[PDB]
RNA sequence: GGACCGAACCGGUGCCUGCUGAAACAGUCUCGGAUGAGUUGUGUUUAGGAGUGAAAAGCUAACCGAACCUGGAGAUAGCUAG
RNA sequence: GACAAGGGUUCCUGGGGAAGGGUCGUCCGCCCAGGGAAAGUCGGGACCUAAGGUGAGGCCGAACGGCGCAGCCGAUGGACAGCAGGUCAAGAUUCCUGCACCGAUCAUGUGGAGUGAUGGAGGGACGCAUUACGCUAUCCAAUGCCAAGCUAUGGCUAUGCUGGUUGGUACGCUCAAGGGCGAUCGGGUCAGAAAAUCUACCGGUCAUGCCUCAGACGUAUCGGGAGCUUCCUCGGAAGCGAAGUUGGAAACGCGACGGUGCCAAGAAAAGCUUCUAAACGUUGAAACAUGAUUGCCCGUACCGCAAACCGACACAGGUGUCCGAGUGUCAAUGCACUAAGGCGCGCGAGAGAACCCUCGUUAAGGAACUUUGCAAUCUCACCCCGUAACUUCGGAAGAAGGGGUCCCCACGCUUCGCGUGGGGCGCAGUGAAUAGGCCCAGGCGACUGUUUACCAAAAUCACAGCACUCUGCCAACACGAACAGUGGACGUAUAGGGUGUGACGCCUGCCCGGUGCCGGAAGGUCAAGUGGAGCGGUGCAAGCUGCGAAAUGAAGCCCCGGUGAACGGCGACCGCUAAGGUAGCGAAAUUCCUUGUCGGGUAAGUUCCGACCUGCACGAAAGGCGUAACGAUCUGGGCGC
RNA sequence: CUUUACUAUAGUCUGGCAUUGGGAUUCGGGUUGAAACUUGGAUUUCUAACCUGAAAAAUCACUUUCGGGGACCGUGCUUGGCGGGUA
């Protein structure tokens, strides 16, 4: 449950807070499993801002994840390590499979090295076993959820997020997301045991302004700041709260953006 | 005082070029409007 | 260690000088940052109700509350000159 | 000093004197002519890939066109074989001299068997800071060696002065820090599309062990070397050649991919090593050295922190990287003086008026100047002693304040010196140069940071932190001719978007009537459209036709409820409108009257501080009130000068 | 430049009509108290359209073997609202 605070010992640093470790193994992300190819850049596209701000930050790298893990069932797998995922917010197991090959999967809370983990259907309900939902017993915890049979794991894979089952009713198994809905998910849908780890990632103090830059940039503009022309509640004589408040391209806050669609009726109260 | 024009060739000829003029029609009206009255030695050759 | 002093470098606080300038924005002295949100080389991408902007309506090739060029075009001118 | 950009004969030689040159000009970066530029090894191509640019097919669009997997293009990066000298007036890792390496091809002998893909695997392969050990470049010393000379004005007569003091290659049982390596049998098919004798995984078996030389040394050899010599066509040509010691210092370079620590977690691809598929050969393979042969394309002169590039000028401006010596001064790329090298800035001479710029000193006084101590002093380096309120216990702090500093001798120590004692000198010893004036109060913002290129650097903007709210993943949201594509994101509510607030601490009240927003089975209105009673036109008629309402018809408003870290509101004499101010603050950056009234400070204070409160028109995330520290911020005051 | 000035409008919500099909249940009713040619509505469901994901074949294309969604969505036409985002 460690954190490292600091001293004092700068104007920064007293708030600043970092994050625990040492249950990462030293190790690098090794060969190609990687195959890393992040590419930073801002949002631009065919060339002009997408989603604002964002402009820089440390090179990464993006290390290959198997989120379905459907091919490996029925073959046992012993962790390896735990190594630092940036770009993740999780940490990530690397073990080895039985023929001898390794991949990566998101690291859920308190596995250990060495644990023997077994995807597939006839698994246990260990850590980590990814199984489908049917299979899942009652109100159990699992994360890494498929919105849909194939494809990949689309719900929950977030540090501490967790979904647990609810009582199956149709071929449709109930289950409740970590913003507090409820859905239906095919019984032929995989999960992992458990939920995702590191920790709380919630609470690191980050430090000041600048660690904030050590990922995406983000400076974050206000536009009650900007001029008229710029942004609509731009504009006034000194300091005006708003008038209005529809932003930046009209809108509000509030105001549900969903538009009317066919998952609405796989859905269970979408209401928070 | 830095000012407005540094030199930089192949930059001037990637923009400017004859190569770049022809890749789209809008320059390659002006080439061929260039072509026209206004005998002129233009593009690549300056 | 967005710590301190201080060169390179990055920057422009105050005074002055300069004002047909040495210079279409500088010079001396002074001052700020000087391992960070740092400085900068090369290649590249984004533009005119459009881009960019730690946000002045700032910048977008020495005059940007809408760049330049060519065209409509001898726009129109209850106004001024001749 | 050497390069990269960029410029384009500006270089060299011989001429010239119109113009260009801020004067001149016999001169030049100007004019005429002529010459000069040499590569298998350097940089680029015949190799590789990033961003980005393309892009058959493919996906989309009134057209022109927009996308997009593979592949291709693309160095700013990966990969890759030589150094030492000499020298045209003008080129040099290019030419020549000496010695070397790389590939390709073939011949000869060894070997006489396997070779190894457009495919697999290994690896290429990558961060920031700090740091141990060995070394070199490289610089320093001397009564070390070598060479040449001379005796200056008082002295020296060398133990003085001056200069030089090794580079390459080969070998060597020599010295050597530092640096990285497990080896092998077997198993499982579910791994790498099958394969594999390769890699991965699982299981077994045996300090030291190996491999490596940075660099030192010795011998040899090829260079170079202070100068010496003779010739001289005006000043240069040819020839000769000494020794290379001991002691010290030392990198951002080499030994390396070293060691440790840290969070923000640090390209790709070919060459390269191994392995099979297919194929050829299973008597002439792979491999080795041994000669021979062969080695293409482009760049290379000159300027290059600048009279040669960008600035209209032979322009005080700007331009990326590398090298950048010595002496002194804790250190240093700082400062002063200097080496090598380069230069005195293309008008000049006199005069020593006013005024003007940039400076030096100043009697007594010491802010009285003034909007304001604006400007300019004083202060200054290092060592020692010493140092407040307040504080988030880090700080404030270099708080203020005081002393020391030079030379000689003796002594002690970890000896680039330092400490102690004694002595000497000057007005004075960081003796010249580079180096803070300080303090008490407030206002605003916490903080480092950012901003109006060319009048505003701040109290603006950002900021960590906090809150409301949207968004279940072809997400909300943004670009877009477009059911194309992309960004959000190869992210999945500890996530993403928007909004306002702005460390931290104590906190954040009252009022939803109106507006917005979320949730609202009755009911009111409501479009096209289904339906089409009936009224009319024409024809003799069958009939063809012009309108055309009840009912039924969706979202929406009207109506009901809620919601204020939603827009908002909490004195147009109380006047009624949903209510009328909880704390905290208040003459405030808000105050009209106003120089409010007291108090503090001054000899005298419209300012500033403290009170009060009668708040013209404070007030709780347009946040309220505090707050250590921070500030080229703004305000008032003191010491010092 | 602004908004509860005028007016249109990108955008967006909504009814109808195509793409767009089948079957059960129910109510409304016609043509020959049920039979039954049936015509539509409503909920429900299926699956050939259509969307979409994994598999040695990265965007695609396919026998596909498949897995999910599925008459919705998306899209063309039209109806009415909203619409300083823009003009
Ligand atoms: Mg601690
Ligand atoms: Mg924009
Ligand atoms: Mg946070
Ligand atoms: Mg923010
Ligand atoms: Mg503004
Ligand atoms: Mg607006
Ligand atoms: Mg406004
Ligand atoms: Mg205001
Ligand atoms: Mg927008
Ligand atoms: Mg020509
Ligand atoms: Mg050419
Ligand atoms: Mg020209
Ligand atoms: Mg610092
Ligand atoms: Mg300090
Ligand atoms: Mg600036
Ligand atoms: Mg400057
Ligand atoms: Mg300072
Ligand atoms: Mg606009
Ligand atoms: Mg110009
Ligand atoms: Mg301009
Ligand atoms: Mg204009
Ligand atoms: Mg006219
Ligand atoms: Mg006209
Ligand atoms: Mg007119
Ligand atoms: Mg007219
Ligand atoms: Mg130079
Ligand atoms: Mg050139
Ligand atoms: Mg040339
Ligand atoms: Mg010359
Ligand atoms: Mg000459
Ligand atoms: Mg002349
Ligand atoms: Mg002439
Ligand atoms: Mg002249
Ligand atoms: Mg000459
Ligand atoms: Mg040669
Ligand atoms: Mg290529
Ligand atoms: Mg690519
Ligand atoms: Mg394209
Ligand atoms: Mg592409
Ligand atoms: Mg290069
Ligand atoms: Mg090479
Ligand atoms: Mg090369
Ligand atoms: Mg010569
Ligand atoms: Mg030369
Ligand atoms: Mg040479
Ligand atoms: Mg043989
Ligand atoms: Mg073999
Ligand atoms: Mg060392
Ligand atoms: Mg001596
Ligand atoms: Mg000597
Ligand atoms: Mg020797
Ligand atoms: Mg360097
Ligand atoms: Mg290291
Ligand atoms: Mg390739
Ligand atoms: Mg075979
Ligand atoms: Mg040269
Ligand atoms: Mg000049
Ligand atoms: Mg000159
Ligand atoms: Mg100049
Ligand atoms: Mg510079
Ligand atoms: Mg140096
Ligand atoms: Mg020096
Ligand atoms: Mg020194
Ligand atoms: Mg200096
Ligand atoms: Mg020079
Ligand atoms: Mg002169
Ligand atoms: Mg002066
Ligand atoms: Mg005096
Ligand atoms: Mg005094
Ligand atoms: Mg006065
Ligand atoms: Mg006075
Ligand atoms: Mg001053
Ligand atoms: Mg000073
Ligand atoms: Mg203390
Ligand atoms: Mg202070
Ligand atoms: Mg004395
Ligand atoms: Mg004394
Ligand atoms: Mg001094
Ligand atoms: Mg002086
Ligand atoms: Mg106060
Ligand atoms: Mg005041
Ligand atoms: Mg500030
Ligand atoms: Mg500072
Ligand atoms: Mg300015
Ligand atoms: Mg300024
Ligand atoms: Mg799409
Ligand atoms: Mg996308
Ligand atoms: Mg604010
Ligand atoms: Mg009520
Ligand atoms: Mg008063
Ligand atoms: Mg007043
Ligand atoms: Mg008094
Ligand atoms: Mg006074
Ligand atoms: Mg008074
Ligand atoms: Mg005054
Ligand atoms: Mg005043
Ligand atoms: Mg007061
Ligand atoms: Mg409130
Ligand atoms: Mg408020
Ligand atoms: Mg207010
Ligand atoms: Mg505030
Ligand atoms: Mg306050
Ligand atoms: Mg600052
Ligand atoms: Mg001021
Ligand atoms: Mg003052
Ligand atoms: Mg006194
Ligand atoms: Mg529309
Ligand atoms: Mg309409
Ligand atoms: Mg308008
Ligand atoms: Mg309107």
């Amino acid at each position: 449950m460690a954190v490292k605070k600091y001293r004092p010992y700068t104007p920064s640093r007293r708030q600043m807070t970092t994050a625990d470790f040492s249950g990462l193994t030293k190790k690098r992300p090794e060969k190609a499993l990687t195959e890393a190819l992040p590419k930073t850049g801002g949002r631009n596209n065919r060339g002009r801002i997408t989603s604002r701000f964002i402009g820089g930050g440390h090179k990464r790298l993006y290390r290959i994840i198997d989120f379905k893990r459907r091919d490996k069932s029925g073959v046992n797998a012993k962790v390896a390590a735990i190594e630092y995922d940036p770009n993740r917010s999780a940490r990530i197991a690397l073990l080895h499979y039985a023929d001898g090959e390794k991949r990566y999967i998101l690291a859920p809370e308190g596995l250990t090295v060495g644990a023997t983990v077994n995807a597939g259907p006839e698994a246990e309900p260990k850590l980590g076993n990814a199984l489908p939902l049917r299979f899942v017993p009652v109100g159990a915890v699992v994360h890494a959820l498929e919105l849909v049979p194939g494809k990949g794991a689309q719900l929950a894979r977030s540090a501490g997020t967790s979904v647990q089952v609810q009582g199956k009713e149709s071929d449709y198994v109930i289950v409740r997301l970590p913003s507090g809905e409820l859905r239906r998910v095919h019984s032929e849908c995989y999960a992992t045991i458990g939920a995702v780890g590191n920790a709380e990632h919630k609470n690191i103090v980050l430090g000041k302004a600048g660690r904030s830059r050590w990922l995406g940039r983000k400076p974050h503009q206000r536009g009650s700041a900007m001029n008229p022309v710029d942004h609509p509640h731009g504009g006034g004589e000194g300091r005006t709260g708003a008038g209005r408040v529809p932003v930046t391209p009209w809108g509000k806050p509030t105001k549900g953006l969903k538009t009317r669609r066919k998952r609405k009726t796989s859905d269970r109260f979408i209401v928070t | 005082m830095k000012r407005t024009y540094q030199p930089n060739n192949r930059k001037r000829a990637k923009t400017h070029g004859f190569r770049a003029r022809m890749k789209t029609k809008s320059g390659r009206n002006i080439l061929a409007r260039r072509r026209a009255k206004g005998r002129h030695q233009l593009t690549v050759s300056d």
